[PDB]
């Protein structure tokens, strides 16, 4: 389904063309630090 | 227990250790749903 995708929040804001492969990085890191504050 | 105005003071003491560990309750209870949870936050 189209429901899942990437840039999600907003869609084609900021116009970041390297966000594409370092928002992803930064996303999981971000998520990756809320697991670590769970624990 | 020697013999057989100060209590005022004692009472206006524990008033005010009352209202400090009020907003120390406050603040605890904002960090725990941080730690949790969109609709805990």
């Amino acid at each position: 389904s189209p429901n899942l995708c990437k840039s999600g929040p907003e869609i084609k804001q900021t116009e970041d063309k390297k966000a594409m492969e370092e928002f992803k990085n930064v996303k999981i890191e971000d998520y990756e630090r809320e697991k670590m504050e769970n624990l | 227990k020697g013999k057989t105005s100060d209590a005022q003071i004692f009472g206006k003491f524990d008033t005010f250790v009352r209202r400090l560990q009020k907003l120390i309750e406050i603040f605890s209870n904002i960090q725990q749903f941080n730690a949790l949870l969109e609709g805990m936050d």
